[PDB]
RNA sequence: ACGGCCCACCAAGCCGAAGAUCGGUACGGGCCAUGAGAGUGGGAGCCCGGAGAUGGACACUGAGACACGGGUCCAGGCCCUAC
RNA sequence: GUUACUCCAAAGGGUGUCCCUGGCCUUAGACAGCGG
RNA sequence: AGCCGAGGGAACUCGGCAAAUUGGCCCCGUAACUUCGGGAGAAGGGGUGCCUGCGGGUGUGUAACCCGCAGGUCGCAGUGAC
RNA sequence: CCUUGUCGGUUAAAUGCCGACCUGCAUGAAUGGCGUAACGAGGUCCCCACUGUCCCCGGCUGGGGCCCGGCGAAACCUCUGC
RNA sequence: CUGGGGAUAACAGAGUCGUCUCGGGCGAGAGCCCAUAUCGACCCCGAGGCUUGCUACCUCGCUGUCGGCUCUUCCCAUCCUGGCCCUGCAGCAGGGGCCAAGGGUGGGGGUGUUCACCCAUUAAAGGGGAACGUGAGCUGGGCUUAGACCGUCGUGAGACAGGUCGGAUGCUAUCUACCGGAGGUGUUGGCCGCCUGAGGGGAAGGCUCCCCCAGUACGAGAGGAACAGGGAGCCGCGGCCUCUGGUCUACCGGUUGUCCUACAGGGCAUAGCCGGGCAGCUACGCCGCAGCCGAUAAGGCCUGAAAGCAUCUAAGGCCGAAGCGGCCCCCGAAAACAGGCGGCCACCGAGGGCCCGGGAAGAAGACCCGGUUGAUGGGGCGGGGAUGUAAGCGGGAAGGGAAACCGACCCGUUCAGUCUGCCGCUCCCAACAGCCCGAGUGCUACCGGG
């Protein structure tokens, strides 16, 4: 008898399309600091830099090749805010409360707005969500917040989406949010240099694909090959039981899965397109534009290594909902290199 | 701290990439009485069904010797990998490949079997072992 | 974060990329693509290429 | 400095059974030992000459060297080291 | 355990509990303890 | 049914199955053994394009078909494909 | 037959191949015995070169497969079908 | 060869367990003395169904095969990894036993082999079951037809659970099963968007080495640990193309033979061959993968009687594992209590689809972006990039020729010429014109309010 591990995992599975390309946030974490818990962009390529090493281990202290991320940040807007309360199994939304003045583009997402929803039966609405929060009943307040994708000349149509607030007391939360709602949030008010992150995203499609590269199957032996099985399994099973076992491996969809990353640093945080170094102010965008993604133009994150989707996907940040004991220090590193130079 | 001074091993932080299967001739670099060998093992290495175990500069090699004089012919012996053909990356990001193939054979403490090495060795594996760089006139 | 220079065409490489060579006599070679790698093992002369310095070397020499 | 010493061209010549070529052993001589002598054997120590300086090759300077206590590289060994 | 049979594991052990019997000490007995 | 693949080079497999390597011409050189006829194209090594000219053979031939020489020059590669 | 007989050589490692030793279960002289150069799409062992055989698989080409229009069968079939 | 036979073998299955694998009871003794650290005769009692036999209940054209490759899963009687107990356990290591099946258990030589044997590594390189798992999955080396040789037996034709060479591998999937992808109905009027998260899956992680603790404890010496703390790697898993490699029948160049009369430009010969090669795809490249909380197992303790003492247990407490549950990741309103919230429409028409220009998505369907409240595709003009310096013109060129002229190749004009399955600006052309679905009800008990 020969043992080896099993091929692929059963984790992930079943293995299908995404139910929509904008990804949901299962699990929030416990933050202490009243914030917004996360931001969304869209990426834009890659590159790489030469910073001297700050995390523990060996190669501190030493410059060191590092790869890179780029991801256009657009400030959000808020537009409204949710109470949730405890019912029999979970949570159960209490209520919403909207603002009334909204961008002409947000149609194209919610088909049905109000018709007159003036500000003063928007201020009524909020004192009565207030009055509620005051009591006792409510768990727990979200802010509901849209991209604005037209300021970057990519499209029109916005992406929607519901963000936790961190912290332990609801009417903190309120209190935030009513400071908050009806405006436009940018990632510097949100996110702090020197974080690890979680990355969410859709990865990229790659259609209907075999078990050799959907699993790690093995090509079989060149006798096969030229009888005509050599990209094929065996055998779907044993005489008993007498039925295919979900295990085996088969082909099928493969890429455009929900999938979430653990723990990537963020580097810098730049604006308008410029990163400041050593006083200068340089331009991230390579000479020529990305390739597949023009020039950036208002903000952007750095992120540390690879993160899932393709170019023009929308990607969701959250903080480290599972780091480390020997953190790194929360706090931009030393950058002696950017490369802007032509990447096609 | 227990034993510095007298000392066969220590640190690098490359880990270049495995080059070499089992099966691959070296030739020698060392002044010993062996010509050529062949790699049958890997010393430290776990595999899997129907893998080869594989070697890079700095790594401790099982080998037999086929070529030089017959004292050492037909016999088992260890070695070190000191340059390799296939190109493997810094902490810069340049790359760095060698001429040819080659190793230094050693006691399985680490202790060379030899005097003198001829060419250009590795800084990895001048750092990993000690006890090389001393009897070698080049490390690149 | 020093750039490097090509001992074929000449110009400048940014840190990151690239190749260094060894010789098995110490002497060693900096490469900015496997184009001029390749050129070089195979004996192209870079003296009769009008995208290389060593062509100005030669237009000098004349 | 004469010279197949080397080169371009024109010829087919040169050595050899009186032993060429190839191999073995060996630094050569003046001299030494022995024997009645004819002869047989040896030729480290003193003199004349030749060659060599771990093995092999190549150069500078000088009237003169391809240099035993000067130089450059390869091979084969060794020594110091803060590597 | 909730099995008539078809179609249900033992030799060897148990201050586990509920009973029967037959001897021996007892108003200073059978442990521990003041005191050899 | 076909083309290419870094590093390693039979570790694959009953078994180098299949695929790959070599390849035309001129010159040099060529073993054991032998029924002296062979082995033998043994093995192994060097060269080959284009242009500018010079010579030889048979021939009455500035007709045709063959055999050599020197020099200049380009390419990763000159029986460059077949 | 016992048998992967014992010794030696070939490997890091030999139920193999080659060379010998005789205990020939059950060799043997025209049901021919012992050798043999040359020859063999015969069977078997080793070496050099070479390679996607393999480590570990990857990319590309053309024809199918898929969709659309048209023509248009057969094997098989108690009834059914966790 | 014909006819039959599961009335009758080989063959898997059923039954049985003599044999096989794994155990136990008692105590002769061995162990310097000391049965029980370890070993344990003779004699008695068992489990499993994984070895072989016995039987002949099933099948005589069900499949009649061994071994290997590939793929999935289960058992524990545990080889390593986690935690403990005794020892004839100083330490380092060893014996023996208890809890635990979450993870691991590999690479090679001869042989058709399974097994066994050997080699070098390794934490260790456990053993079984699933029709001796797996031929409508592969292979075909062995075995078991027809040809042939040797030995032996036989008058012979011939034979040998003796040896050797050679010797056919078919399928258009009817039902179910599984992997993925769509269209409907229902959820008691229709629709747009955001959430919840009952249930299901997970190994998403497992293991090793180095430094220090330390030449310390221990020990006569020789030798030689551990808790905590710092680093690195192997195996497995999930993603990406900045860097490096491969390919790149888009593209750029060089060159052979021939055809279009020669130049220049082209066709054919595997893209004719050779060299380079962006985007894209890929790995030989790169990025990421937690330890805590809670209850337990073996075991270690407290209190405490039955039994005035003693006793971890009979009632009660306190601790204690790579194991169990949660945090975390993937799927998830068909979750039949078939959900919650906000908003729009109905009680002509909200909304949706066909259509049009296209990808980041794609076997058909589906998904995403845009449609003049416009940079979606093309064109033009600019950036970046791949090749490698075009044609023509002029000047040289070894040499030949009275001279004119011929002449492979070189130089200059020239980072040129060609191309761009990338970026930006600009309405110059086309995103026009249409067409199709589509919700409306009543009775009873009403509920809460008129
Ligand atoms: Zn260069």
């Amino acid at each position: 008898k020969i043992h080896r591990p099993r091929r692929g995992s059963l984790a992930y599975s079943p293995r299908k399309r995404a139910k929509s390309i904008v990804p949901r946030i299962r699990s929030w974490p416990k933050d202490s600091e009243v914030r917004m818990l996360g931001f969304a962009g869209y990426k834009a390529g890659m590159t790489h830099i030469l910073m001297i090493d700050d995390s523990p281990g060996l190669t501190k202290g030493k410059e060191i090749f590092v790869p890179v991320t780029i991801v256009e940040v657009p400030p959000l807007f808020v537009y409204g805010i949710r109470a949730y309360k405890q019912g029999y199994l979970g949570l159960e939304t209490a209520t919403e409360v909207w603002f009334h003045d909204l961008h002409k583009n947000v149609a194209r997402r919610i088909k049905t707005l109000p018709k007159n929803y003036n500000e003063e039966a928007f201020q009524a609405k909020l004192g009565q969500l207030e009055d509620l929060v005051n009591d006792g009943e409510i768990a727990d307040v979200r802010l509901l917040v849209h991209t604005q994708p037209w300021l970057i000349g990519l499209k029109k149509k916005p992406e929607v989406m519901e963000y936790a607030i961190g912290g332990d007391d609801v009417k903190a939360k309120f209190d935030y949010a009513k400071e908050k709602i009806g405006k436009e949030l940018r990632a510097g008010e949100v996110l702090h240099e020197g974080e690890l992150l979680d990355v969410i995203a859709v990865t990229k499609g790659k259609g209907t694909q075999g078990p050799v590269k959907r699993w790690g199957v093995k090509v079989q032996f060149h006798k096969a090959q030229r009888a005509g099985k050599g990209r094929h399994i065996g055998n779907l099973g044993p005489w008993h039981p007498a039925r295919v076992m979900w295990t085996v491996p088969q082909a099928g969809q493969m890429g455009f899965h929900h999938r979430t990353e653990f723990n990537k640093r963020l580097i810098a945080i730049g604006e308008n397109g410029k990163l400041v170094l050593d006083g200068n102010e340089i331009e991230i965008t390579p000479k020529g534009g990305f390739p597949h993604y023009g020039i950036v133009r208002s903000d952007f994150l750095m992120i540390e290594g690879t993160i899932p989707g393709s170019f023009k996907r929308i990607i969701r940040v959250r903080p480290a909902i599972r780091p480390p004991k020997k953190k790194p220090p929360v706090e931009r590193p030393q950058i002696t290199y950017v490369s802007r130079e032509s990447k096609q | 701290a227990k034993k510095g001074a007298g000392a066969t091993r220590g640190i690098s932080p490359v880990r270049p990439t495995r080059a070499l299967p089992i099966g691959a001739y070296l030739k020698v670099a060392d002044n010993s009485g062996a010509k050529v060998i062949q790699i049958i093992g890997v010393v430290g290495y776990k595999g899997t069904r129907r893998r080869l175990a594989a070697a890079g500069v700095g790594d401790m090699v099982v080998a037999t010797v086929k070529k030089g004089r017959p004292d050492m012919r037909h016999q088992v012996v260890r070695a070190v990998v000191v340059r390799q053909r296939k190109e493997y990356r810094r902490l810069d990001g340049m790359r760095v490949k060698f001429e040819d193939n080659a190793a230094a054979i050693v006691t399985p403490e680490g202790v060379p079997r030899g005097t003198e090495i001829r060419g250009a060795i590795a800084r990895e594996a001048a750092e990993r072992w000690v006890r090389l760089g001393s009897i070698a006139s080049i490390v690149l | 974060a020093r750039w490097n220079v090509c001992s074929y065409c000449g110009r400048e490489f940014e840190p990151g990329t690239g190749k260094m060579f060894v010789r098995n006599d110490g002497r060693v070679l900096f490469f900015c693509s496997s184009k001029c790698e390749k050129y070089y093992f195979m004996g192209r002369n870079p003296r009769k290429l009008k995208w290389t310095k060593a062509f100005q070397e030669a237009r000098l020499q004349r």
